[PDB]
RNA sequence: GGGGCAGAAAAUUGG
RNA sequence: GACUUAAUGUCACGGUACCCAAUUUUCUGCCCCG
């Protein structure tokens, strides 16, 4: 007749719901789907705080649950005193049902009592059921209570005011997915409550009758779940903050709009966020980056004044100003309240409205009316029944993705939405789960989902799981599954995530398409959490253990368990590690098992037990089957992803660009490559250092687009309902991926020193000659070689199912891969990330093998130009020239609708390749920027600057952006383009003198330059790639006797353009392009060698290394869909014949850098035609491309009356290609006996340099009262006109 | 302006998805375009949006709501989803006042439209006095033009549904040729009290459902008139449940050997109709005998057309591959011409006789019937030439038959108990099959179930009494899906023994090494592509292997043979080489259909493919035996193939089950699954 | 008599 | 002990926030008169 207070503890997260009484319960769909739940209920008014509690009809329910499985298991006996039966059925015609309905199966027994229960006496069953009771479905006073069961309200450990819903609940999203498309269905909400604070509650249960006390003591040591938790049940005797921070970042985004640099915001927004990577010290320590030398501005964007300070001392002062809140919180808060206001400021706030997504489903909880059925279920007496624990640790073998809301959407209490309101998005895409106090969080319903969709492939059938259900589903699956219990986990780390962008590319044009950035959260590889399993039942499934074998690693398997939702870019492969198995006996080992509480909650203890100090009735258990035994696996889980792996070697740069690591490291560069985060496991740090990868979503892209272009799947403007064989392959939005892909990790990078190189770029002005304002940029790549290549790892699994025709189809992806049509990272139209080879391991499987492995002359112009006879050919060495000339050439430009497209391999159109040779006629300088120290000598007199040759790990090379810029102002010069780098400034400005047909082609909608159209523009990706050019054959480095350097030359005194002189007096107007002329003008400069190093400071001139003349390079020209006019123009501008030749380089007005490029092989190949290998393609069509090049050229001038025919073209008919190629002619090629002699005047006599009676000043030649001013830009017009006699 | 482009480029879309001559996959895209550009202009312009924008929503987003096609045996909720945001769209647009005359009763006119569909497919959510109130509100606008627009007619006859009494909008509801007959029957049965033209009209209606396929709206609301005439208590459902009855046989007449039919939530409802006029048509004194049993033999007729076929689901039938290229274009043309039906409802061997059996035969067909909650038994006699019918309750066999189900599905061979009571529980809720007058004494019994009662053990039935008899004593019986399958012409003539084997764990090693099966075409280790190369009428196939169930497609439940094994489709195709051959299958029926949750199911096993093929005769296992026994069953088989089955089972032991019910238990686990 | 430029322009989410 | 349960009947451990997308396109480390 004694009370019994009872307390309750949670191990594990636990779900809440709103209480309503019984009938607003059927007005709600949340309230039915949410019973055995815990319940919340509003105290006061405003709902804001109120209480939970759990009701005592659920722990009744648990407690007649265990009673009835406890006497199933001693065959219908406790302790001597037998038990019947008992009753679950109600007449309706007497007596209302009792407001809950089973629908389980109820285990029973034979009754061997031999009495029927009467009121006057009954079993312990019966009097703990409360069948014979005064008191039954309507309440009265709580007396004539045989068994009673108190409400069981939250111990709230210390006396404050009311709770809030806030800080005890957090709303989450669940989910059911489609087993043959891998797609979701519907989803549904819950509250799950914290377990750390919250998670006790205290009850009373009053009993009045000492004959069932001892089976009641017994069944509360049985109950192993509640609320969606586990549990043990045991017997006793800062708004203000961010309103500051939101008027500091309208400070700043104020005082960048007042600099009109509001788009940097944005940006700047992310690098905050990536400051939570690091400590607090990159603002204390002041670690963000320093800008160049010398410079009155700093950084980029870390030293614009802020209300009179840089924007560095302004966030030390705002994060002295609110260190209260943590270096995360306040970083995290700080890029959304710019952002927030960055898109207040733009106009739009992201509506984020989906059309017919939602389909949001609660299972029908109410019974339709009938099927009121019972089942009982009878074990044969024999039977033994045991409990099976399976402990061990799952390792992230990939970074991993659990999928969550944004916040502001998991609030507990404010869910209340309407289909027609925009949801307003935040800065973070896709968000991960995590913990109360940020630790990676695996739920209990991801795992058990990935256990059902593995069980159900091990048992090839099982069912879709249907909601609104009156009998039990008695298929496989779930009769296991009813069996299988299992548990939440939690890391120990608690460091931010890492992330990683994306975009998507137009197929058109192969550039970016129009909103296709997004930003995503991931977390760390290595990392480990706890994994714990437990199965009751009769004997152990052949299935489970089938899939424990397939999940966990070893040597030589790896482990199979996706987990997450990523899992096509490779995001989610886990391993199991560890794995202990124990067993425990129940029908002779219950009183230990209900002594130990089942060990939950004290797994963590099991991990590292030993052998000894194991409890009693606890065994390990010996019988786990091996793999080679397991007749469900190798027939049903093992043929289901094959593995790929494969090798790539790259012998160029390869630059992945980062742009936000590159803001907030030391170095101050552009571009610099991609670094991933490893976590270790022997240490608990994460790594001293990180390793340099390729994405996974690159090489799916890789592939994708490969795949795409050689079927033609990729012209279609729409792929919904699609059953082509892109979609079939590579998923859609009705269907899952079958391929699956893994990152290209670096394998080789301690055997190099100076793993990353320094390259720095430039934009040549078509007018002026020199660097354009604000177009100097730097470059930060991995440095590959053509004799040290990097060699990338990387590995794509493959489902079960797949036909011929699509094994084929990735077999010529990967030999299209291998032959180098498809280059890795950025800047690939100058050289960057060619790949050179590929190797495939043993291990992959024979046919692909086979499929791989089966799938694997001097040509000259002879051209002659006549050259200008006026200057040279009639005078040998009486004439001065001036070193640059100008070339004019009309207004018109043809301008192209009809763009060529990159998205098939089209048929008429001709693609391939040209392997081209480079000799130097005249010393060549191409300088090392990477270093101005270089060689020596800074530290003996300071200013000098001295560079070396260009080289990667000691190799000599040419980079191919110069050899691109070469080529491209050419052709643009031949083929009468528009001036592509342009610039307009102060003396009105010099871009409203240029014609309005010359300016830059600006969007498609115009149309294109012939230059824009097969070189590239903004939108438009380019048609010709230029490769790096290495050093073959020769002598090297010319040498002169008295020099501190044996190979080097200091160079004189070289400055920035005038345009005055070439345009003075208003009337006037660009007269085009600027060129230079050939000549040995460096022998001066050799000679005069004593007389540079004194008499002009050292801060002037530069020291560089050079090239002797005789030099050979090599290189490569790749190409794709070029009309045959296009190759011809190419070829030709390539190889203008003999006596032509090109400039590179510095030190042009010198004479430094005559090039002859001579052509070696040209190779073109057909891939819409069935098969072949490459061809040769001879003398004879080369020729014919050449002649329909010229009559291009021809139609394109307008005067057609020159006659078509198989003759060699003399390219000098038409005006501007004879002007051209006088202005490239070289003089002394031939062993002819002349050499001009071109030099610049020497301002104001009596100064460096003058030749005694020469009149070459700038004073008698820029005065107006000799040579006018239109003689002098006719003088700069006409290319080897004299000036010395002035003609 | 350019807003004004804007709209008419939409309704230019939506008035070429309106035309009868697009396809579904066009209809998709282009209203799914309109609706883009039209949430991209809500986008823009917000607040700033007219009131006839979000009409122009409203009335996309029900076209969109036309064209969503119902996968599985419930409403999909992406059409709940889009009535509801088109109700909320127009709602808003409601509110927004101060359009014209046209424009507020065009609003008004979607908003009963949208109404009016969203309580036939959800009834909880829009109750029947928010329809009432709103649509007596449209009509007090005065959207009466019924000379224009269908619209109008359909708020007419839903009103008259209701009750509104319309008998002033009476002479151009009848004068409005857009109306068809069906609204002109239910509008003088719902307003005038007149009858003979409603009878008429719907006479013209249930003729003019001869041609049209299944997936129409007509049908239901058909099925749907003719429920709730039979809810008042009518006199005229009992004439249009046999027409609409009739027209849906002629219908599915237009079927081949591919049986299928589409899936529409009211056919079970009308042969339950049909079924109970009948009946009582039957119930109904005649003093002629020969009406009567004609009125008998047509509940026969009404049971085998609802047993012919077995209605597959729809995205069954999207997803299930392709093969042997002829009836993949019979199953093409079936579903393309469904859909198209569906969708333009909305935009604008010879099969032998009931009494051809050979003497000394009696027949059985069984009938559940959900709506009287009964089962009603029909018996033919051939030597008297009679038909006669009973009834029984079909609830308490359920429970005692779920409980069995669940013990064997624990526990297989230990469930012989709750078997046993199973048999005692057949024996006393259908005491007809133990008097004399319904079934004679020593006759052979053909057994047609149609319910979960193909599960049922029928032949070890025990008599309610003391001392009780089995029904198999007395009597040979033998089973059947439906009359349908069954077929004549035997003639076995030759004398080869054929096996095959895949599975090696059983001890069959004593039975490969006889010497009958002395063919070439006997072997262990057996294929799919060795299954399709059985030459010419074997005498005896014996096949033991293993099988899995797809339990959605009865089209891909397999059996375990190498190469990926055979499924139904391809026995239905491979397989020419078995007429006349019996077959012993050794895969139990528990693993080649899936378990069952409702009172109904139809899923056919790959025995009545064998019958379809040609097979004389299917012998098998209801649910897992031990090996020994089907090892037994072969050898006495191969020693004597005249011998019938029920003297097997006698002699081994089929009648113990007060003492040992393990042999009860293996005993009547075979069943003859095919008719002489 | 004397050094400049040291990044610029888009895309920051949609099915 | 009110807020806050009904007692001969609760599978919610009956449901993976899942599917689809290449951080990319263009650019000579160059160079003279007040
Ligand atoms: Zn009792
Ligand atoms: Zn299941
Ligand atoms: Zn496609
Ligand atoms: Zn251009």
């Amino acid at each position: 007749d004694m009370n019994i207070t009872v307390e309750l503890t949670f191990f594990e997260p636990y779900r809440l719901v709103e209480w309503f009484d019984w009938d607003a319960r059927k007005k709600s769909h949340s309230a039915m789907r949410g019973q055995a739940f815990a319940q919340w209920t509003w105290k006061g008014k405003g709902r804001t705080a109120g209480k939970s509690f759990i009701t005592g009809t659920l722990v009744r329910s648990a407690v007649i649950k265990a009673v009835e499985e406890l006497l199933s298991l001693n065959n219908g006996k406790w302790e001597g005193v037998p038990c019947c039966n008992g009753s679950f059925q109600t007449d309706e015609s007497k007596g209302k049902k009792p407001s809950f309905l089973r629908k389980r199966h109820t285990l029973q027994w034979q009754a061997n009592n031999k009495n029927i229960c009467d009121k006057e006496e009954a079993c312990p069953f019966c009097i703990l059921l409360g069948r014979f009771d005064n008191a039954g479905k309507v309440h009265e006073r709580n007396k004539d209570y045989d068994i009673h069961f108190s409400n069981f309200d939250l111990d709230h450990k210390q006396e404050k005011n009311d709770l809030r819903l806030v800080d005890i609940a957090s709303g989450r999203i669940l989910n059911r997915v489609d087993f043959d498309t891998g797609k979701a269905k519907d989803y549904f909400r819950t509250w799950e409550a914290d377990y750390e604070t919250y998670g006790t509650y205290t009850g009373r249960i009053t009993l009045r009758n000492e004959h069932a006390k001892k089976l009641l003591l017994a069944s509360l040591g049985f109950v192993d779940k509640l609320c969606g938790a586990l549990c043990r049940i045991e017997v006793i005797k800062s708004e203000d903050h961010n309103d500051e921070l939101r008027k500091q970042a309208e400070v700043i985004v104020e005082a960048f709009k007042q600099n009109d640099k509001l788009e940097k915001i944005r940006i700047l927004a992310d690098a905050i966020r990536t400051l939570r990577l690091h400590g607090e010290g990159v603002i204390e320590k002041d670690e963000l980056p320093d800008g160049k030398e010398e410079r009155d501005k700093g950084h980029h964007l870390w030293d614009i004044k802020v209300q009179g300070t840089a924007l560095r001392t302004k966030l030390k002062e705002l994060w002295q100003s609110n260190k209260d809140i943590g270096w995360r919180k306040f970083t995290e808060m700080l890029g959304s309240n710019l952002y927030l206001i960055y898109k207040k400021e733009t106009g739009g706030v992201s509506t984020r409205f989906r059309i017919l997504g939602d389909t949001e489903y609660y299972s029908k909880a109410h019974d339709s009316e009938g099927s009121d059925l019972f089942i009982p279920v009878t074990p044969p007496e024999g039977i033994e029944t045991k409990e099976w624990i399976i402990v061990g640790r799952l390792k992230a073998a990939t970074p991993f993705y659990f999928g969550v809301q944004q916040p502001s959407d998991s609030i507990p209490g404010k869910e209340k939405k309407s289909e027609d309101s925009l949801v307003i998005n935040e800065h973070t895409s896709f968000n991960i789960l995590l913990d109360k106090e940020n630790r990676y969080r695996i739920p209990r319903s991801a795992l058990r989902g990935a256990l059902r969709r593995d069980l159900r492939t091990a048992f090839g059938s099982g069912c879709n799981v249907s909601l609104g259900g009156q009998i039990l589903c008695n298929c496989k699956v779930c009769i296991e599954m009813r069996r299988i219990t299992l548990k939440d986990s939690v890391s120990d780390f608690s460091e931010p995530p890492e992330i990683r962008y994306r975009i998507a590319k137009n197929p058109g044009t192969a550039t970016v398409e129009d909103g296709s950035l997004f930003d995503i959260e991931v977390g760390p590889e290595g990392l480990t959490f706890p994994f714990v399993l437990r199965y009751r039942g009769h004997k152990f499934p052949e299935q489970l253990s089938s899939v424990i074998r397939y999940w966990e690693e070893n040597d030589g398997k790896n482990g199979m368990a996706w987990l997450g939702g990523l899992d096509s870019t490779g995001k989610g492969r886990f391993a199991l590690k560890d794995i202990k198995i124990f067993e425990w006996d129940l029908n002779q080992k219950i009183n230990e098992y209900i002594k130990e509480r089942g060990m939950r909650g004290k797994e963590k203890e099991l991990l590292e037990m030993g052998e000894s100090s194991l409890p009693d009735g606890l065994i390990p258990y010996k019988f786990f089957e091996e793999r080679e035994c397991l007749f469900p696996y190798k027939e049903n889980l093992k043929p289901q992803w094959s593995e790929v792996q494969y090798t790539i070697e790259v012998g160029s740069p390869l630059l992945t660009a980062d742009t936000i690591s590159a803001l907030t490291e030391p170095g101050n560069r552009d571009a610099i490559a991609y670094k991933k985060r490893v976590y270790n496991d022997g240490n608990n740090a994460i790594e001293p250092e990180p390793r340099f990868a390729v994405k996974s979503e690159t090489h799916r892209g890789i592939f994708r687009t490969a795949v795409g272009r050689r079927t033609g799947d990729l012209g279609k403007e729409d792929h919904e309902d699609c059953t082509c064989d892109m979609c079939i392959i590579f998923g859609n939005e009705h269907e899952s991926s079958k391929i699956r892909f893994e990152d290209l990790e670096l394998i080789n990078g301690n055997e190099f020193e100076k793993l990353e190189k320094h390259i720095d770029h430039v934009a040549i002005d078509r007018f002026t000659g020199g660097a354009l304002d604000k177009a100097k940029f730097d470059t930060y790549p991995l440095a590959g070689s053509p004799k040290k290549p990097l060699k990338l790892k990387g590995r794509f699994w493959i489902k079960k199912g797949f036909s011929g025709d699509h094994k084929l189809l990735i077999t010529t992806a990967l030999s299209d891969i291998r032959d180098g049509l498809y280059p890795l990272g950025s800047k690939g139209g100058v050289g960057y990330g060619w790949v050179a080879g590929i190797s495939i391991d043993d291990n992959v499987p024979d046919d692909f093998k086979e499929m791989i492995n089966k799938t694997e002359g001097p040509i000259n112009n002879d051209y002659v130009h006549p050259g200008h006879q006026s200057p040279k050919q009639d005078h040998k060495n009486k004439n001065i020239y001036y070193p640059h000339y100008f070339l004019d050439s009309g207004s018109k430009v043809y301008r192209e609708k009809d763009i060529i497209t990159h998205e098939e391999f089209t048929e008429e159109l001709l693609s391939g390749k040209i392997n081209c040779k480079l000799e130097t006629l005249t010393p060549l300088i191409i300088p090392d920027t990477s270093d101005e120290n270089g060689l020596k000598l800074q530290g003996n007199k300071p200013g000098h600057k001295n560079y070396k040759f260009f080289n990667i790990n000691g190799e000599l090379m040419i980079p191919g952006s110069e050899l691109r810029g070469m080529l491209r102002t050419h052709f643009e010069a031949l083929t009468k383009s528009c001036f592509a780098i342009f610039g307009e400034d102060s003396t009105k400005t010099l871009g409203g003198k240029l014609d309005k047909a010359l300016h830059p082609c600006t969007g498609l909608s115009d149309g294109l330059c012939p230059g824009c159209h097969l070189f590239g523009t903004t939108d438009y990706k380019g048609r010709v790639k230029f490769g790096f050019a290495k050093y073959e054959n020769g002598p090297e480095w010319l040498i002169t006797r008295g020099n501190n350097p044996e190979r080097s030359l200091t160079l004189g005194v070289l400055e920035s353009p005038r345009p005055a002189f070439s345009i003075p007096d208003d009337e006037s107007e660009i007269p085009g392009r600027k060129f230079y002329l050939h000549h040995n003008g460096w022998r001066i400069i050799r000679q005069k060698q004593l007389e540079i190093r004194e008499t002009v400071q050292p801060e002037r001139n530069v020291t560089t290394e050079v090239m002797d003349k005789g030099n050979v390079f090599s290189f490569d020209v790749r190409f794709e869909n070029l009309r045959e006019w296009e190759l011809g123009l190419l070829l030709q501008s390539l190889d203008p014949g003999k006596n032509i030749a090109h400039k590179l380089g510095k030190g042009k007005p010198y004479g430094f850098g005559s090039v002859k490029i001579k052509i070696d092989s040209l190779h073109t190949f057909k891939i819409n035609s069935n098969n072949d290998k490459i061809k040769r393609v001879p003398q004879s069509d080369i020729r014919e491309y050449i002649n329909k090049g010229y009559q291009k050229l021809i139609e394109w001038s307008g005067n057609n009356s020159i006659q078509k025919g198989n003759v060699l073209p003399q390219w000098h008919v038409i005006p501007h290609i004879d002007k051209l190629y006088k202005l490239l002619w070289v003089p002394f090629l031939n062993d002819s006996k002349l050499e001009p002699d071109v030099r610049y005047p020497v301002l104001n006599e009596e100064s460096k340099g003058y030749i005694e009676g020469s009149d070459y000043t700038y004073k008698k030649l820029g005065d107006k009262d000799n040579l006018p001013y239109k003689t002098r830009v006719k003088g700069l017009t006409t290319p080897w006109s004299p000036w010395n006699p002035f003609q | 302006t350019r807003e004004d482009i804007d709209r008419k480029e939409a309704e230019r879309l939506l008035d070429e998805a309106f035309n009868p001559r697009t396809k579904p996959v066009d209809r998709k895209k282009i209203i799914n375009s309109a609706l883009k550009i039209l949430i991209g202009l809500y986008k823009e312009k917000k607040d700033d949006l007219t009131s006839a924008s979000f009409i122009s929503i409203a009335r996309a987003y029900y076209l969109v709501s036309i064209t969503i096609l119902p996968k599985g045996t419930t409403i999909p909720e992406k059409k709940k989803e889009a009535l509801r945001k088109g109700i909320e769209f127009i709602d808003r647009a409601i509110n927004k006042f101060n359009g014209s005359i046209l424009d507020s009763q065009r609003a008004f006119r979607i908003k009963s439209v949208l109404s009016i569909e969203f309580n036939r497919i959800d009834r909880e959510k829009c109750d029947n006095i928010k329809l009432k109130n709103l649509l007596n509100e449209a009509v007090d606008k005065g959207c009466t033009d019924f000379d224009t627009y269908e619209w109008d007619i359909q708020i007419a006859i839903r009103l008259c549904e209701l009750g509104v009494d319309m008998e002033g909008h009476f002479d151009n509801l009848i004068k409005s040729n857009k109306a068809n007959d069906l609204q002109k029957a239910k509008a003088y049965y719902f307003i005038k009290k007149d009858d003979h033209k409603a009878k008429e009209h719907m006479d013209k209606c249930t003729a003019s459902l001869k041609y049209t396929p299944c997936s129409h709206r007509l049908w239901d609301e058909t099925v749907g008139f003719i429920e709730r005439l039979k809810g008042d208590s009518s006199t005229l459902w009992r004439d249009f449940a046999i027409k609409t009855y009739r027209s849906c046989r002629v219908q599915e007449k237009e079927t081949g050997t591919l049986r299928l039919r589409w899936y529409w939530s009211r056919h079970r409802v009308l042969y339950d109709m049909a079924f109970l006029a009948v009946k009582e048509q039957a119930d109904d004194e005649e003093p002629d005998v020969n009406v009567k049993q004609a009125k008998i033999k047509k509940l026969a007729e009404i049971s085998d057309s609802l047993k012919s076929r077995f209605s597959l689901r729809l995205s069954d039938m999207e997803k299930m591959p392709k093969s042997d290229d002829e009836s993949n274009h019979e199953f093409k043309k079936f579903l393309d011409k469904c859909v198209t039906a569906y969708q333009d409802g909305y935009v604008i061997a010879k099969l032998l006789e009931l009494t051809q059996v050979p003497e000394g035969w009696v027949v059985v067909h069984f009938y559940l019937n959900k709506l009287e909650g009964m089962g009603n038994a029909i018996v033919f006699d051939k030597c008297a030439n009679s038909w006669q019918y009973k009834e029984f309750q079909y609830k308490e066999l359920f429970e005692v038959f779920l409980t069995w189900q669940a013990n064997y599905n624990l526990y297989k061979e230990n469930a012989a108990e709750h078997l046993v009571t199973l048999c005692k529980k057949i024996g006393e809720t259908m005491p007809f099959l133990f008097c004399d007058n319904f079934i004679p004494n020593g006759k052979d019994v053909l057994f047609v179930p149609h319910d979960f009662l193909h599960r049922l053990p029928l032949h070890g039935s025990i008599e309610n009494k003391t001392n009780g008899k089995l029904f198999l004593e007395n009597h040979s019986c033998c089973y059947l899906p439906a009359w349908s399958f069954a077929s004549e012409k035997e003639a076995s003539t030759s004398d080869e023994y054929v096996l095959l084997k895949n599975f090696d764990q059983g001890h069959f090693e004593t039975l490969q090494n006889n010497q009958i099966w002395g063919t070439q075409s006997v072997k262990d280790g057996a294929s799919s592509d060795d299954l399709e190369n059985i030459r010419n009428n074997p005498r005896l196939l014996t096949i033991l292997c293993h099988g899995e169930a797809n339990m959605s497609n009865p089209f891909r439940s397999m059996l375990k043979l190498a190469n990926g094994g055979i499924t139904y489709l391809e026995i239905l195709n491979s397989v020419k080489g078995l007429k006349g051959s019996q077959v012993i299958l050794g895969a139990c029926e528990t693993d080649l259909v899936p378990p069952l949750s409702d009172v109904m199911d139809e899923h056919y096993s790959v025995a009545t493919a064998l019958l379809l093929i040609g097979a004389a005769g299917v012998v098998g296992t209801m649910w897992k035996v031990r090996s020994n026994k089907t090892k037994s069953l072969i050898e006495w088989k191969l020693e004597n193939i005249e011998y019938k089955l029920n003297e097997w089972q006698k002699e081994t032991g089929g009648a113990a089950y007060k003492d040992h019910p393990p042999t009860f238990y293996r005993s009547i686990a075979f069943r003859s699954i095919g008719f002489p």
